RNA sequence: UCAGGCGAUGUUU
DNA sequence: GCAGCTAGCCATGCACATCGCCTGGAATGG
DNA sequence: CCATTCAGGCATGGCTAGCTGC
């Protein structure tokens, strides 16, 4: 390598080479003239050491080293290791046609597109560019029309649209666990430099928008066209492969917004009046003549598919609120009414979304999740849920509290000063007693949160659900928990310390008060601790990753069907206190061994080689099974793979 | 009372804990450390003094040749700071010495002959340290972290644990010096006492007790007790002090007087004892069988013929009884045993002792420190006697002494630097003491075992080495030296000491790159503290154990801030108070506590120190004469707190600011958040950016005043004085008399560094603040450096945010960001750029720098001059020609801009080595700068005299004044005015004296600077010219730029909306930034929103005063109003009384108000809510904090109230326009044809394992082919794609990857041979 | 175009 | 016993993706 | 400068030499 100079940066090969000639030839010399044995030996040995350090420094005592300290980099090395040719060069490399940058939000888009800067895409489609170009002959030759990049003239920017339009792009995370961390997008042609990504899918990339970077690959061969827009289009990944449970699931804003969209008062403006649709629904929340949100009784329709896949029709009078009906406008038409009459907490909308699609199939799913979206931020916004200083409501009796167990354990230690307990005991005593006064603390704050609410009802005074933010932002599902709305209104109570054990004088003060220090420094290294495990934790796990993914490679669906008769008795399981998993999870979508019989008996339920989806898995829990023989991959009976029947539903189809 | 310029723009300031000693200096570390490594002092003691009286004299070979030290000395820079950076050699300085070598005469005692004085000898330069702490190697700003390492001493440790699952603990001890080869102690789980040296391997610890000229019954003696029995007729009396039965049962049976105390069975007990000793009697009864099982002693031999009865270390028998009897020898030496007391430890490793002599033990020895060899006898005597003895390879230190001999026990803390078999076998009776279960083991992480050394002793010690070096030819052209016809210059060699410290500080794990992008990095990035480098540990061998914050780092080293990532734990910051020890060690201060009474008595302590005492908490009353106001109170005595009584305290807490850095003290209220979240912060504070304006934070914590002064990058007047001229470049300042010099009394001029470069490319500058004609008190501020406002630090700024979710635009953290802001450029920021094209002249000839260049545009010739570097001041972007720079073929070579980069050019730099034609243009630079210093010093002297004769007519003022003969004829003419002799008249010759002085030093200074401008200055070999340039891009914000508050809430800008769509107020102000609600009640950093209140509050109190003055009010109201906001609050140490100001002392305090009021607030004695509450009171502000909204968009009413404020932020500087980065087709690696890594290099990404994993899950099988074969590898097949692509056919071709053709051909180099078949 | 060394950045939950 | 046990010694292994910056083989007749 | 030179980990496992049976 000429560096500056005509100097040059060594290479361990050159050197290691360089040296067992020098050696060889010495050697070589002195078999002319019959030098002594010791000498001869002694050279013969320099040479046997050189050799075996050319093949594989290190492995035979002290590594020679190179220029200053360093085991210099040896033929054994140039293979093994994490920077050998396996690992480096052959497994992952590098790619032309790419692009990098960090991401942001822009929700404006169908989530089967994402933005994409105008700079980046002439600077990855110069090819095609090219290619239409002079096909279109406004240029002659390459160079000619590499010059008309450069200028960025005119029509460049309406080729390049056209080259855009159709032909799909992938995008990636660096840290990439699962087969999410890769998908495919449609462009859409925007100024600026950031990559624009639907908001949705930041919940599979598990990449939130705090400066993190995503790269951009394109595909070019016909085939891998076809490959992106049929099977890695987000319009395809709305079901983990991980389980069955959908992914598509939105996160913290939208559920905010829904949550406050669909929620009752008690008394407020446009009450007791009757609707006759939802259109006029809406017509008032924009008027302004009702609450968004106020009992209310309104003419809905419904659709259902009783018949052999037919729709019918039919309509009532419910008992509900406006801004739940205006929420109905959207749903698509099959589905029932009760599913979005609740509250609609997390759970609810992400089995809400599920049961959409495991009944309509895809394409209203998909239109479903965007108009969901779209809804959500409109409402949200609309209603302007706020944190404020006041809505960390501090309890009343929690002084009471702390005082009594400051005066109980007062008196345990003239116990101990009187000799009748031991430290361990005594210590142990002490623990306790400040975990039942965490719990009553506990008690007090989320009571008094949850239902402080208490207001007329053009009668006297009723009680009711909260609307304070905190509390609703925790109720909800969309972040924090009764773990962390406790650490900021009542006391955080008790921590570790650097052993592991606990500390016999717990945290006396939440985060709406100040701490004082020695809470504070305390807190420091709990803290810490994990904070610093994270990366342990990091690093052990993607080992495991690996490793397995080593060892079970190989392994493909090939046949069709090994034709058997083994299986495995799966039953619910119980750990003797309730059961933990339910039969019907844990046997929904695989496949039948031994025809199932009712519980009375030679009456034989189901054949025996049966795909059992949720209604056969009703029907189970209806005639209350016990357990099932159950086809598994275990135990297939194919030669260098699996067959399909028995491996089951492939989860995200 | 404030000082004139304080009162510019006073702060409120809320606290109520009375700060009693005021912030400290906040590079002591730097400066005191560096200031002692060079400096002439006696009586050695840590100076270079110390080295040479180590190293010197040297001795000949008893040839009488003696060279001896004399004295040295530092001379002076041939450059200064500013020309340095603006070259690129290194700021160093001569290294001159007396050294001399004296000669006396062979064949008698010291009879002398000859010495000669080679005064100052030469031996080259060393750096030296800026007023700043920063160094300067090669035109760049290098810094020196400081090391913490493990002290010196000894240690003794438990290895919990792994000891074989045993359940057993083992006990290991270590020796470690300070320069030279450990020492180990440890036993194995069979209760082996066995020693290691420096790691090798494992040998019986009584092999090193022999070598130390030892036998066997002097170690049994020295280690174990004795125990004596005596042959009588029969009973075989025995001696025993009672206590020696203290814990073990006597199986046998035991009477005194007759009387029987003990039988069978029989445990010893408390009250047994006691009769025992109350009865004394030590030549007792005793049985056969019990005896029996004993160890002899000494070493018996036969009566007369003296054969050997019996070794020691043997066990007693029937035949041993029976031929000791035949002897009757009536003395019975053994060693007492007591499993729970005392075991036999020692003997049973001489039990398995290989040797016995000194002689084969140290064979032994050498033969497991250097293996396979004959070892000479002598040879191995003098090695031995070289590892532990050596005034040279081996040394503890006078710190190794002290904590040694305290660890010890010991009396004294001096002494020999080396060992000695007293302290050895000391130590070993140590081990023993604790294996028998007393003498606690000793935690590493307790501070006081960690120790802090800085620059002075890294450059001491590598100094150090660099003479030991050169030594060794000094000896030997010594020893064979000639007869007096030598010089010492001809036997010294400047070249490997120069060698040695360049290397440490140009290349070292320590001396970093500093950091520079913000003030408050700097002055961190100084004192930081790392355990990584050389003497240290490793990024990967370290657990939980050493990063986890001991409970005794406490006000020593600040716990939450740390770069999280790989290395935790690792890079302490040191805290605000912390001092160095005189050893090395932490102390901080605390104030002494009397018998009830606080005295402000300051008292520094140590760590181990503070764990004897108890120390109360900061935050506790009192009664204004140091009484506690309660009579319980918390405090903390051994890394446990409690509640004590009120005569039990010993020392109080100095403030509540000592448990914090620099690093995190300035992020208000903190002490509502976690801990994650304030390190998060912490460091994102660390990494701003300066914007093109300070705009002084309204929540602040009054350090910033202090940070502001104490870095480098601010200008404090050195005297008080008098403003007499500002000019953006440059401040002159007339002096007060009272603080004057007699001779060249004079004034002084400040230069202001300006538009120029940091090492992150940000754009450090400087502004003046202060009007013409003003007073300014000694040590004020008066250039505002980059980030700086009025005196305070200031990163960010202030904006109006609201919290509330709008449109989605917010989703996860991303701000949204109104069009008001990017208008009126309060983000814009500045960034420098330096581009270097450098010209040589190698194979095939020379390169050339000619205007003239073949197959360009004439177009872009058009922005070149004739000689062909651009003017200065053009506006380029990518793709413009800088420099015209050709090959002989004749190929471009041109310096164009990199992609993408628009901006303007500030300023050219040319060098040549001499030799050289200059060219046009240089000339024309050389000219210029010519003119320009030259116009520099004679101003400099100009004005100098100017108030020189000033000066004068001050002193003909008294005396013989003579004003009309004063003022007519010419100042110069004023050597013969009608005036006494007095002193006066002698201080007019003294002011003369000085004229005449400044006008010959100008002079040759003019000459000096003349000739160094005039030279051509060195280079690399193999090099012409080199062109420096300067751009200066003026980037903007725009979306997808991380910013973020002071509390770790990060963020990145995403749309920019137009000034319509923000939510607006009742009364029409827009709101500047929207943030997420929803990131509060997770990431507990509930801090922002309480500042964002209090910000409210200021703004609220600034509207009210804008109004006020705007209304033309008269001053009366505004003294009633401000005096009023200020003397609010609880209770304070504020103290403010505006009834003591001018008018003009006031209107302006108003007018610096009217942007806002800032409020101060210290780390944990900040304000409260109901204190928040009456403030925003007085405002005119609802309670709850919150408003009434409207949306732009509907112009109606969002439904509940919202909270707006002011938050502080900042610009990170990651900005997109250096993130985003594409690749079409670029260059390819040259030993695998694939693409290359970087975007520096117009590199491509990296398709990586986990990617394949991925391609793989899914069906897709073509793309991941492709993305294997087609875009990255096959030469082939990637050119032929490149073709099928612009012919429009979308086909690939595989082939077969050339990387993997590499894999093959290396393993069938080794002797391996794989094929490919074929079927 | 090569290997190091430094920091820094993201993976918080 | 020679069969089996057990202790000690050493081989093997320890996320991914960036982005700056810097700094380099050198020594020794003649 | 051109010819020739040369000092802190942790877990697991797999083995090899003793240790010591019954
Ligand atoms: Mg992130
Ligand atoms: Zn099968």
């Amino acid at each position: 390598v000429p560096l500056d100079g005509g100097r040059f940066a060594t290479s361990d090969l050159n050197d290691l080479y360089r040296r067992v000639i020098n050696r060889n030839n010495r050697l070589k010399r002195l078999l002319d003239l019959a030098a002594p044995d010791i000498i001869v030996r002694n050279e013969k040995r320099m040479l046997q050491e050189a050799v075996d350090a050319l093949l594989d420094n290190g492995r035979r005592g002290r590594a020679i080293t190179g220029s200053n300290k360093r085991p210099l980099k040896s033929l054994a090395d140039m293979i093994k290791g994490k920077q050998g040719r396996f690992r480096q060069n052959l497994l992952g490399k590098r790619v032309d046609y790419s692009g990098r940058s960090v991401i942001t939000v822009g929700p404006y888009l169908r989530l089967h597109q994402c933005g994409l800067p105008k700079k980046m895409a002439l600077e990855l489609f110069k090819p095609f560019i090219y290619g239409k170009l002079e096909l279109r002959g406004l240029a002659t030759t390459i160079k000619a029309a590499k010059k008309m990049v450069e200028r960025e003239e005119a029509v460049v920017w309406d080729i390049l649209d056209e080259v855009i339009r159709e032909h799909p792009v992938l995008l990636n995370r660096a840290p990439t666990l699962h087969r999410l961390g890769i998908q495919a997008f449609e462009p859409v042609l925007i100024e600026g430099k950031a990559i624009q990504l639907h908001p949705l899918v930041c919940a599979a990339y598990n990449a939130d928008f705090d400066g993190d970077q995503m790269a951009v690959h394109v595909p070019l061969t016909l085939e891998a066209q076809l490959e992106a827009r049929a099977l890695m289009m987000s319009t395809n990944n709305i079901l983990s492969p991980a389980n069955g449970e959908p992914i598509i699931v939105p996160s913290q804003d939208v559920v905010l917004g829904l949550y406050y969209m669909t929620r009752d008062c008690v008394n407020a403006k446009g009450e007791g009046m009757v609707l006759t649709g939802p259109k006029e629904a809406e017509r008032l929340y924009r008027s302004g003549l009702a609450s968004l949100h106020a009992r209310v009784k309104v003419r809905i329709t419904e659709y259902e598919k009783d018949a052999n896949g037919e729709l019918v029709a039919k309509t009532s009078l419910k008992d509900t609120t406006v801004g739940r009906a205006i929420l109905w406008m959207i749903v698509p038409k099959g589905l029932p009414y009760s599913i979005v009459n609740q509250a609609l907490g997390k759970k609810a909308i992400s089995k809400m979304l599920n049961t959409c699609y495991r009944i309509l199939g895809l394409k209203p799913t998909v239109i479903f999740a965007d108009q969901i979206m779209y809804t959500g931020f409109a409402y949200a916004a609309r209603s302007g849920a706020s944190v404020g200083i006041d809505d960390m409501v501090i309890p009343e009796k929690k002084h009471e509290i702390i005082s009594e167990a400051e005066a109980e354990v007062a008196e345990i230690q003239e116990q101990f000063q009187s000799g009748l307990v031991t430290a361990g005991e005594r210590y142990n005593k002490v623990i306790d007693i400040w975990a039942a006064a965490n719990d009553r603390v506990s008690k007090a704050m989320m009571d008094n949160l949850q239902t402080e609410t208490v207001i007329n009802r053009d009668g006297q005074e009723e009680k009711q659900v909260s609307f304070n933010s905190i509390y609703m932002m925790a109720d909800s599902g969309a972040r924090g928990s009764a773990a962390q709305i406790r650490q900021l209104a009542g006391m955080r109570g008790l921590m570790a310390k650097p052993d592991g054990s606990i500390i016999e004088t717990p945290i006396t003060a939440n985060f709406r008060e100040g701490l004082n220090v020695l809470q504070y420094f305390i807190s420091t290294h709990g803290a810490r601790k994990g904070l610093a495990d994270t990366a342990l934790k990091t690093a052990n796990s993607g080992y495991l990753t690996r490793r397995l993914v080593d060892v079970a490679q190989d392994l493909v669906v090939t046949e069709d069907d090994c034709g058997t008769h083994e299986g495995i008795m799966m039953t619910p399981v119980i750990e003797g206190g309730d059961v933990k998993e339910p039969l019907r999870d844990r046997v929904l979508g695989r496949v039948t061994a031994e025809d199932v019989l009712k519980p009375g008996t030679a009456d034989i339920l189901v054949p025996r080689n049966t795909l059992l989806h949720e209604q056969w898995c009703d029907l189970l829990e209806e005639n209350s099974v016990d357990a099932v023989k159950v086809r598994s991959v275990v135990s297939c009976d194919t030669d260098f793979g699996v067959c399909a029947h028995c491996y089951g539903r492939d989860l995200a189809r | 009372v404030y000082s004139y310029t304080e009162k510019k723009r006073i702060r409120k300031d809320f606290g109520k804990r009375p700060q009693v000693l005021d912030v400290p200096y906040l590079l002591s570390i730097q400066l005191d450390s560096f200031q002692k490594f060079i400096e002439q002092d006696p009586e050695g003691q840590y100076g270079l003094e110390a080295a040479f009286r180590s190293v010197f004299p040297i001795q000949s070979y008893s040839g009488n040749s003696e060279l001896q030290y004399v004295s040295y000395r530092l001379g002076e820079p041939v450059f200064d700071v500013q020309e340095c950076q603006i070259r690129g050699v290194t700021y160093s300085a001569p290294l001159r010495v007396k050294l001399r070598l004296v000669i006396y005469e062979r064949e008698a005692p010291e009879g002398t002959v000859k010495d000669i004085k080679e005064q100052e000898v030469y031996m080259g330069e060393i750096p030296l340290m800026t007023d700043n702490g920063t160094f300067v190697i090669n035109g760049t700003e290098r810094v020196i972290v400081s090391q913490l390492h493990r002290s010196p001493g000894v240690f003794f440790d438990s290895d919990k644990g792994k000891t074989h699952s045993s359940g057993k603990v083992l006990y290991n001890a270590r020796i470690i010096p300070y320069r030279g080869s450990w020492l180990d102690f440890e036993f194995d789980p069979k209760d082996n006492l066995f020693v290691r040296i420096d790691r090798r391997r494992k040998l019986p610890a009584t092999i090193i007790l022999r070598a130390l000229n030892y036998t066997t019954e002097q170690i049994l003696d020295l280690f174990f007790e004795k125990v004596i029995f005596e042959i009588r007729d029969n009973k075989l009396q025995m001696e025993l002090v009672p206590e020696r039965l203290r814990g073990e049962t006597a199986s046998f049976d035991i009477e005194a007087n007759g009387k029987v105390y003990v039988e069978k069975g029989r445990r010893i007990t408390a009250r047994h004892i006691r009769q025992l000793e109350k009865d004394d009697v030590k030549l007792i009864e005793v049985p056969v069988e019990y005896i029996a099982g004993k160890v002899v002693a000494k070493d018996y031999i036969d009566e007369s013929t003296g054969e050997l009865i019996c070794a020691a270390n043997m066990e007693l028998s029937l035949d041993l009884l029976a031929k000791l009897s035949q002897s009757g020898h009536k003395r019975i030496e053994t060693l007492f045993t007591n499993d729970l007391d005392h075991g036999p430890y020692i003997s049973e490793t001489l039990r398995v002792d290989p040797t016995n002599d000194r002689l084969s033990a140290l064979v032994e020895i050498y033969r497991m420190m250097r293996p396979g060899e004959p070892p000479t006898r002598e040879a191995a005597e003098s090695l031995f006697e070289n590892l532990f003895f050596s005034e040279d390879r081996y040394d503890l230190s006078a710190v190794g002494r002290m904590k040694f001999n305290r660890s010890l026990l010991r009396e004294e803390i001096e002494g020999s630097g080396i060992l000695s078999k007293d302290d050895i076998i000391d130590v070993m009776k140590k081990l023993i003491d604790i294996r028998n279960g007393k003498g606690e083991v000793d935690d590493i992480d307790h501070l006081g075992n960690r120790r802090i050394r800085s620059v002075g002793e890294m450059a001491e010690n590598q100094f150090r080495v660099g003479l030991v070096r050169v030594e060794r030819a000094v000896k030997e052209r010594l020893s064979l030296g000639d007869l007096d016809t030598l010089m010492p210059q001809d036997m010294i060699n400047a070249k490997p000491i120069s060698a040695a410290v360049k290397e440490f500080f140009g290349s070292s794990q320590l001396s970093q790159f500093m950091d520079q992008n913000n003030p408050l990095s700097e002055i961190t990035h100084k004192r930081r503290i790392s355990a990584l480098g050389p003497g240290g540990l490793t990024r990967e061998r370290a657990g939980f154990e050493v990063r986890d914050v001991h409970p005794t780092h406490y006000g020593r080293v600040c716990p939450i801030e740390t770069p999280e990532g790989p290395n935790i734990g690792l890079i302490n910051s040191l805290s605000v108070y912390a001092q160095t020890n005189e050893y090395g060690f932490l102390e901080t201060p605390y104030r002494k506590v009397t018998d009830g009474v606080v005295t402000d008595e300051i008292h520094y302590l140590s760590a181990i120190e503070e764990g004897n005492y108890v120390i109360a908490q900061a935050n506790s009353n009192l009664d204004e004469e140091g009484h506690f106001v309660e009579d319980l109170v918390t405090c903390r005595s051994k890394g446990e707190s409690s509640l004590f009584s009120r005569d039990q305290v010993d020392y109080m807490d100095v403030s509540t600011q000592q448990v914090v850095s620099v690093g995190a003290s300035l992020i208000p209220f903190l002490e509502h958040d976690d801990a994650n979240r304030a390190l998060m912060g912490a460091n994102m504070q660390r990494q701003a950016v300066p914007t093109l304006r300070a705009d002084k934070p309204l929540v602040g914590t009054g350090m910033e005043r202090a940070v502001a002064v104490d870095s480098g990058v601010t200008a404090v007047a050195k005297r008080g004085g008098v403003v007499q001229y500002v000019d953006a470049s440059r401040i002159v300042i007339k002096v007060n008399e009272d603080e004057m010099y007699p001779g060249e009394a004079g004034i002084d001029i400040y230069n202001l560094t300006k538009y120029t470069r940091s090492n992150q490319n940000t754009c450090i500058n400087q502004m003046p603040c202060v009007s013409l004609g003003e007073p300014v008190e000694r040590g004020d501020v008066l250039a505002d450096g980059p980030s700086t406002d009025l005196g305070e630090l200031a990163l960010g700024q202030n904006m109006r945010v609201a919290f509330m979710p709008w449109n989605g635009y917010n989703f996860e953290d991303s701000i949204l960001v109104s069009e008001r802001v990017v208008q009126e450029d309060r983000f814009t920021t500045i960034h420098i750029q330096e581009l270097a094209c450098v010209s040589r002249d190698t194979k095939l000839g020379p390169e050339e720098i000619t205007a003239d260049i073949p197959n360009v545009g004439e177009a872009a010739l058009s922005k070149l001059d004739e000689s062909g570097i651009v003017y200065i001041g053009a506006e380029v972007t990518g793709g413009d020609i800088l420099v015209g720079k050709v090959t002989p073929k004749v190929k471009d070579s041109s310096l164009r801009v990199p992609n993408g980069v628009s901006g303007t050019v500030i300023d050219v730099q040319v060098f040549t080595r001499d030799g050289v034609e200059k060219d046009k243009r240089a000339l024309e630079i050389e000219e210029m700068q010519l003119k320009q210093a030259k116009k520099d010093l004679s101003e400099e002297l100009q004005i100098l005299e100017a108030g020189l004769f000033s000066r004068i007519r001050a002193v003909l003022v008294a005396g013989g004044v003579e004003a009309e003969k004063l003022d007519k004829l010419p100042r110069d003419r004023w050597l013969e005015l009608g005036l006494t002799d007095e002193e006066k008249q002698n201080q007019l010759e003294q002011l003369a004296e000085q004229y005449d002085e400044l006008k010959h030093e100008f002079e040759k200074k003019l000459e000096a600077k003349r000739r160094k401008i005039t030279q051509g200055d060195d280079l690399a070999p193999g090099v012409l010219k080199i062109v420096k340039v300067y751009l200066a891009v003026k980037r903007r914000i725009q979306p997808g730029d991380k910013m973020a508050g002071r509390h770790g809430n990060k963020g990145v800008i995403s749309k920019i909306n137009p000034i319509e769509d923000m939510p607006y107020d009742e009364n029409g102000t827009p709101v500047d930034i929207v943030l997420n609600p929803l990131g509060v009640p997770s990431r507990m950093n509930i801090g922002q929103i309480l500042e964002t209140h209090l910000g409210m509050a200021a703004k609220g109190i600034g509207d009210k005063i804008n109004a006020m003055l705007k209304q033309q009010q008269e001053v009366a109201k505004l003294r009633e109003f401000i005096q009023r906001a200020y003397d609010l609050g609880a209770d304070v140490r504020q103290k403010v009384d505006l009834s003591t100001f001018s008018d003009e002392e006031v209107m302006r305090l108003a007018e610096n108000l009217r942007k806002g009021m800032p409020i101060a607030t210290p780390v944990f004695d900040g304000a409260k809510e109901a204190e928040i509450k009456e403030l925003l009171k007085l405002g005119d502000l609802p309670t709850s904090g919150q408003i009434r909204l409207y949306d732009g968009r509907t112009g109606e009413q969002f439904e509940r109230p919202v909270t707006v404020g002011y938050m502080y932020m900042l610009k990170l500087n990651h900005l997109v326009d250096d993130k985003m980065h594409a690749r079409s087709t670029g260059s390819y690696s040259l030993v695998t044809q694939q693409p290359l890594g970087g975007k520096a290099q117009f590199g491509g990404q990296r398709f990586g394992e986990m990617e394949v994993w991925a391609l793989e899950a899914y069906g897709a099988a073509y793309t991941l082919q492709e993305m294997l074969t087609v875009k990255s590898d096959d030469v082939n097949g990637r050119t032929k794609m490149y073709k099928n692509i612009v012919d429009g056919n979308h086909q690939m071709e595989p082939g077969m990857p050339e990387s993997f053709n590499v894999l093959l051909k290396e393993i069938r180099s080794l002797g391996i041979n794989i094929e490919l078949e074929d079927e």
